[PDB]
């Protein structure tokens, strides 16, 4: 019935970055958290 | 390959200009 | 972005090929219906089919065993989780066994062979209300309009539509809604009465809604058609009855709720079995293992166990083994691509034949191995399919 | 007769031994984890007459074959239920016996036993000693999988995953590379020339054997072929039953893969551990310990290789005169030597 | 009549000296 | 005098000793026994046909 | 650090210890059953 | 996944613990363990303490996971993926699926142990049960695994006799079965004959119990299985000598007199059909006592200590046992000669004497080791497999269900292991630096010719002669029954050769096992070559133009044999010299 993942047969819909940050064509909340993860990583790197 | 329409048959073989021309002709007809 | 475009393209292709496959199923069904309806006149059909209450004959003291069982003439209601007995009559292929009925191993051997020769099948059909007729009509017309728009927007999928039609025309073998499949391997019986269990979920794992259910029995004989052709059947349908979930009414009546009291838990099973529903002792045994601190039985957990499938099967999936159950979706997909357009009725009619053919003759195309399959489409491409291997 | 006797236990839903430990029966991890006849032959001498699994891939193939036959075994279980229902109807023993001996021939249970057909007297002695033909005819329990093997599509796939095959190839490559490196190191050290010169030295002491007046007759006399010249093999004192079973069980344990071995070890230890845990914690614990054992095995392999080949630096990173200071002892492997090679 | 190498591409005129068929020095001529 | 027309010893190619037969699996053992019995049967049959 | 953690976990595996097991007589026909 | 003394969980409190329900004390835990339904519970303290410890560990884990430490802990070299990501959520999905499979397997194992009670499951209480709870339980437990119907009646009556007449003293927890014993109605032994069994047979079973000092269900099963055969005079000789006929006759006569006032037998007669046992309320107490005895009276002592001869009947007799099997075998030299045949030379006198002396020496060695091998094996039992304990359990499991559950658990565990690499991830900079290698298609990547069974069978069938025989050389498989047999045997031999080559390729690195694997390869190749040459001769000998079968067969080659074909780790001919190959692959 309803599932978190879309009911798509092509795994090209389920492709994901290695860190798990699919900020393109993804869910709104998924893109938000991916942007947060990228922001944390880059702020740590630039602070260093 | 064999049961495919000629457009698919020639698009699987790397000929892309011919495939585009055939598709344009088919959509015209 | 390119991956998303590819996924959208694949989804559109699947939709358009399914739309192209739709009419082949209807035309094949019409042809096989014509072939079936032109056949019963030559053959001998089943004259009468009735459904009776399950026999629970437990002879009391002073009662001899040779007395014939007593059964009800008819039942107007079929509970969603109860047992039933279906009675029919057929031709000489079973009167030969009725003759042979009147202590030897070879005698039982020949009796068993004669039993093996016969073949019966039982199915249930729900009458569709007019509201559901128009509700499905609007849905299907919306879907076909959407697929028309999909074809229009990209001037490429027309070629795939025509290719799919041609491929179906080259692959396909030349030639009132199904609710649930009952015992399919039922053979000819001495007393012509068969015991059936109606499951809460159908083959697709969904509950059966309110409606008038008709029991349709189709009889096969291997002497005429050894290939189990669906056209050659002896078809007879019984009178429509009402089916509903009696569990809420029964629980409300008994409890006058979330926690069944421990002291009154056991009489509830007796009340259910008196009302007609069957509750396995194993089911109650492990339902009583999840009680709370005081001892109350979780009613929702007990209901889930009762409507579960592990403890009691529907005598149709019971015949199928775990391997067939594991490879059934693959067989379904291959069947629907070999016969363009199909549904539960034809899949149930050809259920065990194709499964036995696949798990006996081939056994290798299906039954997925450990290195050519992917157990998770989002993980297989990375973990199990390393570029080295 | 004995086919019907085997069929009795085949149809029954209880173990033929009833959970009893039998001295001449070994419950192999393969063959459905069911009891199998393992006689301890004395003609060979203290050797248990049972296959000894050496490679883990054989055990894996056996497990995958059982998974392949999972359908046939349940179908035969349904057939067994039908046959028992039919058998309960029969009253007299003679009819039940006739039905059982017909079903035995139909199921080819008598074909399950592995007869040893030979004509050579020595092989006949080996077969007629500890585990004679009559003994095999008497105590030969048959398993459902073994019965189903006769009439079933034979497997054509081995249950080795892509990852398992990749790891197997990596292990093979590493072992071959280590062997080649060691052999080339010995060649460079010249120990092969040393043993060749030792052979030359021993050639001084050796003498010409007496080939015999009749060469063919003498050679045949050595072979034992001619009539009346056969010599019985020497009798060897048997080992203890403890060691005889220990060798086979150790071979099976070494052929057990990591995952199943650690699973059985953890589930055995769970009943005696001071703080037992449920399967929810058990799966996490077993995954953690399996990964830790994998990494520990990798470290063991690398440290063994380094110790054997003298890898790594000799002394401190920075010396008085430089880091490249090594004491190349003669006939001792070294990283400098392998790099130079 | 140090162990012999498992998989060795030995020289045409030598061997691992395991048995008669594999002597340390091969005597039989390679030609016909 | 002891042997006149008796068959020769049915030598079986690729004969393995017990030290090798130990590692044979169950079906491998059965296959080896089948090979040995077929070979000796063929040898005896051809000798009978020659005699 | 990773291999140190793995070695520590491996030590923890064998650092479990035994458990005091209670014994109940079963010489008679009935298996004696005790409560807590 | 189960050893001998496992403690498999049977309860399901993981469904209720997350609902906030937990037991903080031993009394609460016990009253939670108690089952309201029939056949409630009967445990041992050695199981109760384990249950309590497991429950408190579960609580300490659930609370920690809820407040989140061990729960949700990435590996030390690994990190955590973002929440509800397309990879992490799928990994958690397969994790919970594997957890469900593991829990189902554990509960199935617990049910299996309950059905075959171990010391951790002392007894089963059926004091309060319904008619359905009796009949369905009997049919599922005893009726299904019953080869013979009359054995059920014999067991029921024997159990009723031994439960009361032999041992009246009990822990007083079995008073209800004592009450249910008395109201069992028998037949008027002088229309009820078919309804109920006779009473003289019951008294005969009482006499059997008194004679053989039968104490438990194990001895009851032994006597029931053995006394039918015409060797019960000596087979059932108890370790204490059985009492004389007169004393037991007087005892049973006294019991008969007592029963009459409250108002030798060799074999029993014909019992009523078993189907009536679960139909009439008259036999309801008898069926209930039968089920009670079936679920109880099981002890952890092998009956063979007092029934030495019955060991060879009920179970397989010892192979090391002599004076019977070897006595039947008689002269080993005679057996050798008879299996050798009249067309082969008779064994010379010196070798016959040597072989008969060797037979006698083997007999002496077997006799010497018979007594010490039995005791030594029990030492190896202590300090692996299931159903191999020191005691005999008549209702043991086939181990097929146990093996299936073990395999399912192992597969689910493999899936769980695969899950963690999806849930967790390595360092971003680590993978960035790792991708600088750019795996090369020539040497860095794995070769396409990895050894696999389909690859080996394909390269075997690639031979022109093999293909010819498979396709046209053999007669049509569907035409004649002999064609199908020859085809299935040819393909069996091909599969055997391919599998032998596959195993050789897998174990090609080490040489200790490579030679012994190549021996199997040689045997399989010899069998295949023999079959191929025989079939080629017959298809060229059987009794024309334009490319017929015989012309194509002659046009093909000379069938390069497989018994002397060189292959190495890939199924391809080696590039090394013939001497190098024949020294690589030589018998040990």
């Amino acid at each position: 019935k309803e599932s978190l993942l879309p009911n798509s047969s092509s795994p090209f819909a389920y492709v994901e970055d290695y860190m798990g940050t699919n900020l393109v064509f993804g869910s709104p909340v998924h893109a938000k958290e991916s942007a947060a993860v990228w922001a944390t990583y880059f702020e740590r790197r630039y602070a260093s | 390959h064999e049961a495919a329409t000629p457009w698919m048959q020639l698009v699987q073989h790397g000929k892309k200009e011919e495939a585009a021309a055939l598709l344009k002709e088919f959509e015209q007809k | 972005r390119s991956a998303a475009n590819l996924a959208r393209a694949e989804d559109l292709i699947h939709a358009v090929v399914t739309a192209a496959a739709q009419p082949f199923g209807e035309r094949r069904r019409a042809a096989t219906r014509d072939l079936h309806m032109e056949f019963q006149r030559l053959a001998v059909p089943v004259e009468r089919v009735i459904v009776a209450n399950p026999v629970s004959a437990l002879l009391e003291s002073g009662a001899d065993p040779d007395e014939k069982p007593v059964e009800g003439e008819k039942v107007n209601m079929w509970p969603l989780g109860a047992k039933r007995v279906v009675l029919y009559k057929w031709s000489a292929p079973n009167v030969e066994k009725l003759k042979a009925m009147e202590l030897t191993a070879k005698r039982l051997r020949e009796i068993q062979e004669l039993k093996r020769r016969g073949f019966l099948e039982v199915s249930l059909w729900r009458r569709v209300t007019a509201q559901e007729r128009k509700q499905r009509n609007e849905i299907v017309e919306a879907k076909k309009k959407q697929v028309e728009e999909v074809v229009r927007t990209v001037p490429s999928l027309a070629h795939l539509h025509q290719y799919a039609t041609s491929l179906y025309s080259r692959i396909e073998e030349r030639v009132w809604e199904f609710a649930v499949l009952l015992d399919d391997r039922v053979l000819l019986n001495k007393e012509e009465s068969v015991e059936l269990y109606l499951p809460y979920r159908d083959a697709n794992g969904e509950l059966l809604a309110q409606g008038e259910y008709r029991a349709l029995v189709r009889a096969f004989d291997l002497e005429a058609n050894p290939n189990l052709h669906p056209a050659y059947c002896s078809v007879g349908y019984s009178e429509s009855f009402q089916v509903f979930d009696a569990l809420p009414q029964l629980i409300a009546q008994f409890f006058r709720v979330t926690h069944i009291p421990a002291a009154d838990f056991t009489p509830f099973c007796a009340f259910l079995r008196d009302a007609g529903l069957d509750v396995p002792l194993r089911c109650e045994f492990e339902a009583g293992q999840a009680v709370t601190t005081d001892g109350d039985v979780y009613m929702d957990y007990f209901l889930q166990l009762l409507r579960g499938e592990a403890f009691h099967q529907s005598h149709a999936q019971a015949g199928l083994t775990e391997a067939q159950r594991a490879i059934e979706p693959l067989c379904r997909a291959h069947w629907v691509v070999h016969h363009p357009g199909a549904d539960e009725s034809e899949w149930a009619t050809a259920r065990r034949s194709v499964l036995d053919h696949a798990m006996q003759h081939e056994r290798e195309w299906w039954f997925p191995n450990e290195m050519l399959d992917v157990k998770d489409v989002v993980t297989g491409s990375t973990n199990g399919l390393t570029p080295q291997m | 007769d004995w086919a019907s006797h085997m069929q009795r236990e085949l149809f029954g839903e209880v173990d033929p031994l009833g959970g009893q430990a039998h001295k001449d029966y070994y419950r192999d991890v393969t063959r459905g984890y069911s009891p199998q006849y393992a006689p301890r032959n004395f003609a060979n001498g203290g050797a248990v007459a049972y296959p000894h699994i050496q490679s883990p891939y054989e055990y894996e193939e056996a497990a995958h074959r059982r998974v392949w036959l999972d359908h046939d075994v349940d179908r035969m279980r349904e057939e067994f239920t039908q046959h028992r229902a039919s058998l309960r109807s029969l009253a007299s023993a003679q009819e039940r016996e006739e039905l059982l001996r017909s079903r035995a021939a139909e199921y080819q249970v008598a074909n399950t036993v592995h007869e040893s057909e030979s004509v050579h007297p020595i092989q006949q002695l080996y077969n007629s000693g500890g585990t004679s033909r009559s003994a095999l005819k008497q105590q030969a329990v048959a398993d459902r999988y073994s019965i189903a093997e006769q009439h079933s599509p034979l497997p054509l796939t081995t249950g080795v995953d892509r990852d398992a095959l990749d790891e197997a190839q990596r292990t093979k490559d590493r072992i071959l590379n280590d062997s080649f490196t060691a052999e080339n190191l010995l060649i460079t050290h010249g120990l092969r020339e040393k043993e060749k010169h030792d052979f030359t030295i021993l050639q001084r002491t050796v003498r010409i054997p007496f080939q015999g007046y009749d060469m063919d007759r003498f050679l045949a006399q050595q072979k034992g072929t001619p009539y009346g010249a056969q010599q019985l093999p020497p009798n060897v004192v048997p080992s203890s039953m403890e060691e005889a079973q220990r060798t086979l069980r150790g071979s099976s344990a070494t052929a057990t893969p990591l995952v199943d071995a650690v699973a059985q070890k953890v589930y055995a230890r769970n009943t005696v551990v001071d703080r037992p845990a449920i399967g929810e914690q058990l799966t996490e614990q077993i995954i953690n310990i399996m990964r830790a054992s994998r990494t520990t095995a990798e470290q063991q392999r690398e440290e063994e290789r380094a110790q054997r080949f003298g890898l790594g630096r000799q002394g401190a990173l920075v010396q008085d005169g430089g880091p490249d200071q090594r004491t190349l002892k003669k006939h001792t492997n070294d990283e400098r030597i392998v790099d130079a090679m | 009549q140090a162990p012999a190498a498992d998989l060795s591409r030995t020289k045409p005129h030598e061997g691992t000296g395991t048995s008669e068929r594999d002597p340390y020095i091969r005597t039989l001529h390679n030609q016909r | 005098n002891h042997v006149v027309g008796r068959a020769p010893e049915p030598v079986v190619p690729h004969e393995q000793p017990q030290e090798v037969l130990r590692h044979f699996s169950a079906e491998e053992r059965a296959m080896y026994e089948q090979h040995v019995k077929e070979q000796t049967s063929r040898q005896l049959g051809e000798w009978e046909r020659a005699m | 650090e990773v291999v140190e953690r793995d070695a520590a976990l491996m030590k923890k595996t064998l650092s479990s210890g035994r458990r005091l097991r209670h014994r109940v007589e079963s010489s008679r026909t009935h298996r004696n059953a005790g409560s807590l | 996944i189960t050893s001998r003394g496992q403690f498999n969980p049977i309860h399901n409190f993981s469904y209720a613990m997350e609902r906030g329900v937990r037991a903080r004390d031993v009394k609460a835990f016990e009253k939670l363990i108690t089952n309201p339904g029939p056949l409630r519970v009967a445990y041992t303290p050695d199981y109760l303490d384990w249950l309590h410890r497991c429950y408190k560990a579960k609580g300490t884990y659930m609370d920690a996971r809820a407040v989140a430490n061990l729960p949700g802990a990435p590996p030390p070299g690994m990190f955590l993926r973002p929440a509800h990501s397309f990879r992490r959520l799928a990994g958690e999905l397969k994790r919970r699926r594997a957890q469900s499979i593991l829990d189902e397997v554990a509960r199935a194992q617990g049910m299996l142990d309950l059905f075959e009670r171990q010391p951790h499951f002392p007894a089963i209480h059926i004091d309060r049960c319904s008619r359905f709870h009796l009949v369905e339980l009997f049919k599922e437990m005893v009726l299904e695994r019953s080869l013979d119907s009359n054995m059920i009646w014999e067991k029921a009556l024997l159990y009723r006799a031994i439960l009361s007449e032999r041992k009246p003293s009990y822990p007083t927890s079995f008073h209800y079965i004592f009450t249910a014993v008395e109201d069992t109605v028998f037949a008027p032994t002088i229309p009820l004959a078919a309804k109920c069994p006779t009473l003289e047979a019951y008294y005969y079973y009482v006499y059997l119990v008194k004679k053989y000092y039968i104490d438990n269900a194990v001895e009851a099963h032994v006597v029931l299985r053995c006394h039918r055969e015409p060797n019960a005079a000596d087979l059932l000789f108890s370790n204490p000598p059985p009492k004389d006929d007169t004393e037991i006759m007087k005892a049973v006569e006294l019991l008969r007199n007592a029963d009459i006032q409250r108002g030798p037998p060799v074999l029993p007669g014909a019992y009523p059909p078993i189907d009536m046992l679960w139909r009439c309320e008259e036999n309801l107490p008898l069926l209930k006592v039968l089920l009670f005895g079936e679920f109880n009276l099981i002890v952890s002592e092998n009956p063979f200590v007092k029934f030495p001869s019955a060991h060879g009947f009920l179970t397989r007799p010892y192979s090391t046992d002599s004076s019977r099997t070897l006595a039947d075998g008689m002269s080993l030299a005679n057996v050798m000669a008879e299996k050798r045949g009249h067309l082969l030379p008779s064994l010379p006198r010196n070798t016959a004497t040597s072989i008969d002396a060797r037979a006698q020496d083997i007999r002496r060695l077997q006799q010497k080791h018979h007594r010490d091998d039995i005791v030594s094996f029990q030492k190896l039992l202590r300090s692996s497999s299931y159903s191999d304990w020191s005691y005999f359990n008549p209702r043991a499991v086939r181990a097929e269900e146990r093996d299936r559950l073990t395999r399912k658990a192992v597969e689910a565990l493999k899936l769980y292991d695969s899950a963690t690499n999806d849930i967790y991830r390595h360092s971003f900079e680590d993978v960035q630096a790792c991708h600088t290698q750019r795996v090369t298609e020539r040497d860095r990547t794995m070769p396409p010719y990895l050894p696999t069974l389909p690859h080996f069978v394909a390269i075997i069938k690639k031979d022109p002669h093999i293909s010819f025989l498979l396709h046209i050389g053999l007669p049509d498989r569907n035409s004649s029954e002999e064609g199908s047999a020859k085809h299935k045997e040819l393909e069996k031999r091909i599969y055997y050769l391919a599998r032998a080559l596959y195993h050789t390729a897998l174990e090609y690195h080490n040489e200790t096992v490579r030679r012994v694997n190549r021996q199997k390869v040689n045997v399989a190749a010899s069998l295949l070559d023999n079959f191929v040459e025989q079939e080629w001769t017959t298809i060229l000998r059987d009794k024309d133009t334009q490319n017929d079968k015989k012309q194509l067969a002659r046009r093909l080659g000379r069938y390069m044999l497989f018994a002397n074909r060189s292959l190495d780790d890939t199924g391809f001919p080696t590039d090394a010299r013939a001497d190098d190959y024949t020294r690589w692959m030589a018998p040990p």
